[PDB]
């Protein structure tokens, strides 16, 4: 329902968003297990618990102090696997469509996976998003040397075949992930820094202006690598400027941008000189 | 009151990475509090080099690139002479009962060393396999430290990270050097046929604190503190066995074959390696501590 | 349902009523967004975020040791922000029976406001009482300086409303608020001991003598600005007496009740001399 | 619903499940007080008020640091009551079906006592397990001489019944609970070891290879008080060897144990020597 | 082990109760949690002045009601003489270069000074307006610290805060002398319809803790913690100025004249002020410091 | 760092059990963490002698089987004389005023008495009453402590602790010594009509630890530490008065005729008692202190 997802995203509190979402998965997921064909099922489930990992599981582990680093450390690990719990749930929704997705796009033959993912269309496109991203922000969680590089790339081939079918999509979210990845990764992992910057322009083309997010990526995935203060200070103002009360939809998400903007800000000492 | 900048080398999701934390917590309470660790990457100030600069922030992790570039009098790379440290246990011993020894060209740049440990064992990834530590040198291997491999007769191309696989997919390496968790990691074991599973040589680091900065911690921690960063050097030589063997069966689980040398063999390498090491010792002096060298013979 | 609201009035566990309360508000919520005119909604949902607000927000802050103050602060403003929803939902009812309502009560206007307030009946008692309690709970949370002086009079003169329509109402529920809030206030905020003490009189005509609160009102409202330990500790002894296995309905209010006389007992010596 | 249930016992998350239940709990009993009649209902809310003190109340209590031991036991406080709620809640399923029988059963009289008990069928089973478990566990968190001897000593008594009806039921879990409290009680109880290691014998006749929690019986209800550390040791290495991803059913329960199983191998040198 | 009791004289949701927290948490933890600060409210305890009978209770938060009223041989007051301290910072100066003449005059009646703190800046609001300070000097004004402005000339009416609303709405009172806080949250800006922003001179507090109950506070501790009852007092000092100039805004907002006066103006006002302060000095000695009052003008 | 291991005869949720983290954790804290203790039961290593020769184990909680196991110079087993210690107060003045004579045996032991307290209270639970001490004397009672009563003129029998149901129900015992706790909780009330509540003497017990783990504790946390182990004592004596009563009060609720001894036959006991005394210091020397015996007397 769509009254229903508004209590929701359009919430200011973010421990009663907490206590009450754990449930609505455990339902979606049930509904899930009855319906495995639903492919609006499958996808919901799957982008709901990418989204509760992010959200109420990453996000408060890294305002642990640190020392608190075990505890942490637990809930990264905690917050990997809903990440791939809720992208498998998602790609289901593709091999419902194309069966015999998942074996090819997991071959680890380049043919194979091109091949599938060209037989895509934009009806498949937040599939892919959310596929690729929950993959993505699992890799970024793991443990170095316990990825398999196959699946990552598999991953970002997923999100950069969706910037190829609907460039715009949600006011450029792909491009948001996809900045977040390249940046993070070597030259040699098929990341850097000039493919980072070219999907940031785009995100920039199709970005909405109440959208602290896309500000609070350019401080901390170019700005601090590429050690500009300066930078980094003034995008999160222009994160902090805008006004939460004054956005039309995703308050809550603005609310959630916003904490991670002012701490941030706090420990600017800890990312520069 | 006091928290110090150490510059890291350490990888994003690496056991250095965490093992650097899990010190600075237990040094923290261990100081009660007063005491602590802010960890900074070193590729974001401008690369190993630039943060010897910077010494502003006061302490580093160091590879031997910038371990040896503020101690050219630095034995160092002594360490890496091949088969010299052949095992885990021997690297142990070496560490340990001769600290001073590894240390005090370091309070000649004036920084106290916090601890050694030890980023892994080089090995040969490789299209064809060899008979012979000879025809192995035949090869082009692609990899500071490679300019030493090359007087030893080690034909050796100097490439980035990226042009590996290309240069292999081209024919114009036919394998190259490294760590197994990089062969594994990247992917880049789907390029190589042969991978040697026998140790070589550790590549050492290379935590640096400045002598000022240790000042500002009081006498009372110093000990048990330093005893912590031993302690995380013991953790890290396990763990690192563990990753490793890891790395080797995921390499042989995806179809290269896992070469091992005899001992015999590992004889007949030792021999030809100590050669050359008279020849570098000519071709340059400073990349070699020889009493260093020699009392870890002794040693073992 | 009658025996829904039954598993959670009648629950002796806390923690059990709050970690499942949550999504039950969510609920409640989303159907009045719905149905905005249904007015038995409207007041349900806000009268549910004022209760939570109290029991499982401000109350839980109120027991953190004074160094965690900040994180006490934070609570305070979260329990602030919703009062102040739970205050909004309920006085949407009576936006609903009497269009114009809120932009009299709220004018500023002596006048407007009685005159709009002229207007309400018995029937509008349990929602006047809600209202009222929530901007006046909100106020007690509220930095001096940041509340406005005319919302206040406002939220006070609908519960002196509801005392004129219904002065028995619920067991005398509207003069324990009432109370707490002319104790609390300067004889030039429109507070005073005289008024205090002459609301709780009333207070005592109406209420059970199961009911604890009463007993816990007259001790931290009077007995402590008064400096009676006396009273105080009497007071409570009163409030401790009462067995929540005998009370007929609202055990966990009377648990959660009991829980606090038993803290401030602890505490005596914090309030006297 | 099945796979209702299934999200639940198959998934691997802890607080995932432990933020959800307690809704469900809540739901389950408004329910059961609608029809108190319906057999099935009063013991599906018993069961689940029971597995959830265990699970979410009791165990992650014993894993409190021994300072915080004021909090342990209040812990401890809660999870009795909750024990003796869902007990209370299953044994009112035996009274639907046998009018005057926790008046008989609690009676004190021996001979009433099992005359009532020896008209029990096969039907009986699994509610005189989940109420002669949940009493047996209130009782193990139960200050001494706060119990009653008769209350425990009916509750025994109805876990013998179960035995003797349907000796092999539920992979012998009946048994399981009976080894821990012969083990536990002095000869003079009603227990033993002697009796313990019978009832341990039967349990390891009809239970799963795939289940942990026999060999983590074995291990701290006999092997510690027998100061066996080999045994403890040697137990609790296969318990921990069972893989959950390759197990049929119950993969919570499984990841719970092992959880239980890590620990006590940490603290090994705390129960021995 | 150590527990203060603090009769507190600051505001139930004020900035100045919530920096009396943070400064007893950040005591305590300096402590290691040994010594505290535990607040009780002055109105329950009988006013300021029965707070004094109880140094049961060893620490106090005072105006110069109470800090006037154990040692008459204190200077404070001196410090509202009017235009004498007229901004945020000059304050700060004062309360900084000037702290042991401030101080003294308490330990002759045996307490340690913590802290000194603004309640606000004392600001007329006003029915009709005035060209000069002459023709304000003679609209009737409602308000110990009353007594002396009578002294310049000022028509003053000493009245409740109740009353303040009727005495308005009934034309025997102009307006009323107060601080922006006040006049703000209580809606008496209704009333009123314009407001001094030229700030005039501090309302001073007030923080003491008895000699002996200091005592108990180890050697060790004492530095820290009282640079952290400085921290406070200048923590305060900007906050204030944020919420003065909030409140002069929504004043503003709510239709009040902002009345400013111009450099011009407030030389004027200086020297008609000052001569009033040879008056008073005649008319109670007691109630200025003159060494003090000089040392001030010295200091700018 | 340090960690001491007690063997603990306190019963599973005891209050003892309880009291015993509630000091561990106090402990534990006055030390800032670094000293604490960590329980084990008795029964577990093979009984309280089997515990003696573990002192491995450093720390021990003792009734007076094992007390008096390792300082047969004792007195201890003084203090359950019947009627010496007559009620709750009077153990607390002998417990303190007492300490050094009641202490010294166990450093000839080589221990250090942390804090002695109470297991209860004799009372016989009989199936029939008594005019006088002596008829009670007739009865077959059951229950180290038994061969002394058997000394005064009791009849009793020494069995197990299960087999008194059996006996009971057989005729062969008319009734049992034992606390109150015990009665009810294991609803062995059920077989009895009559409980004496008058209170006999107290089963004293008994924590001890080595000398030489006492050492590891630095000199400053003992004061402090043992300060915190009497303060456990008195709650106990506190909360066991309690626990008695509500033991009593249910025991009679559920129909056992509770008898009270007057003064004038507590008078009578008592002498009856003296009596005996005399013939113990015969038939065995080393199981009274003679002086500490008198001393105790004196005191009251």
């Amino acid at each position: 329902d769509a009254d229903f997802t508004r209590v929701f995203t359009e919430e200011d509190d973010l421990d009663l968003v907490a206590q009450s979402l754990p449930l609505v998965l455990k339902v979606y997921e049930a509904l899930h297990l009855q319906n495995p064909a639903h492919r609006g099922l499958s996808l919901a489930v799957g982008r709901l618990y990418i989204m509760y990992a992010n959200a109420f599981v990453q996000t408060p582990a890294q305002y642990l102090p640190e020392d608190e680093f075990e505890a942490q450390n637990e809930a990264y690990s905690r917050a990997r696997k809903l990440y791939l719990r809720g992208a498998r749930y998602a790609l289901s929704s593709l091999e419902t469509a194309y069966p015999g997705f998942t074996r090819e796009v997991f071959s680890g033959d380049e043919q194979r996976l091109h091949k599938v993912l060209s037989r895509c269309t934009r009806v498949d496109v937040g599939t892919l998003y959310w596929v690729g991203t929950g993959y993505v922000a699992a890799f970024a969680l793991t443990p170095l040397g316990s990825a398999l590089p196959d699946t990552v790339h598999a991953a970002v081939m997923m999100l950069e075949r969706a910037c190829d079918l609907w460039p715009s999509y949600q006011e450029g979210a792909v491009w948001n992930v996809l900045t977040k990845f390249y940046a993070a990764a070597p030259e040699s992992f098929g990341g850097g820094m000039e493919k980072a910057h070219t999907a940031f322009e785009h995100l920039t083309r199709y970005c909405s202006a109440h959208d602290p997010d896309h500000h609070i990526t350019y401080a901390d995935a170019l700005c601090i690598p590429l050690n500009n203060r300066a930078g980094f200070d003034e995008a999160l103002d222009r994160a902090l400027a805008i006004d939460p009360e004054s956005v039309p939809h995703n308050k809550l998400l603005v609310i959630l941008s916003q904490k991670r903007a002012r701490w941030l800000k706090a420990h600017v000492q800890d990312f520069f000189l | 009151k006091v928290v110090l900048k150490i510059a890291s080398i350490a990888p994003a999701r690496s056991i250095w990475e965490t093992e650097l934390k899990k010190l600075s917590a237990e040094w923290s309470e261990i100081t009660g509090g007063l005491v602590s660790m802010k960890f900074y990457d070193m590729s974001s100030l401008g690369g190993e080099r630039e943060g010897i600069r910077k010494l502003p922030l006061d302490g580093a992790v160091f590879s031997c690139l910038g371990l040896s570039e503020l101690a050219p009098d630095s034995g160092i790379y002594t360490l890496s002479v091949p088969f010299l440290i052949q095992n885990e246990k021997d690297l142990e011993r070496v560490l340990h009962e001769l600290r001073e020894d590894l240390d005090r060209p370091f309070r000649a740049a004036g920084f106290r060393v916090i601890t050694w440990t030890n980023a892994g064992w080089l090995s040969f990834y490789t299209r064809a396999p060899y008979a012979s530590l000879g025809q192995l040198k035949k090869q082009t291997i692609a990899l500071v430290l490679g300019t030493c491999f090359r007087i030893c007769g080690f034909d050796i191309k100097d490439a980035p990270n990226v042009r590996l696989a290309p240069l292999l997919k081209a024919g114009s390496i036919d394998g190259f050097l490294s760590v197994h968790l990089f062969t594994w990691a990247t992917g880049f074991y789907r390029y190589i046929s042969y991978a040697l599973d026998t140790k070589i040589c550790p590549a050492v680091i290379g935590m640096l604190i400045s002598d000022g900065s240790w000042a500002r911690i009081p006498s009372r921690y110093h000990d048990a503190m330093l005893q912590a960063a031993t302690r995380v050097r013991q953790r890290l030589a396990n763990n690192l066995e563990t990753l490793d063997r890891e790395c080797s069966n995921n390499i042989q689980k995806a179809g290269v074959s896992i070469v091992h040398l005899t001992p015999q063999e590992i004889q007949e390498w030792r021999t030809e390696f100590a050669a050359d090491v008279k020849r570098i010792q000519a071709r340059l002096p400073g990349m070699l501590n020889m009493t260093l060298y020699e009392k870890i013979k002794h040693l073992l």
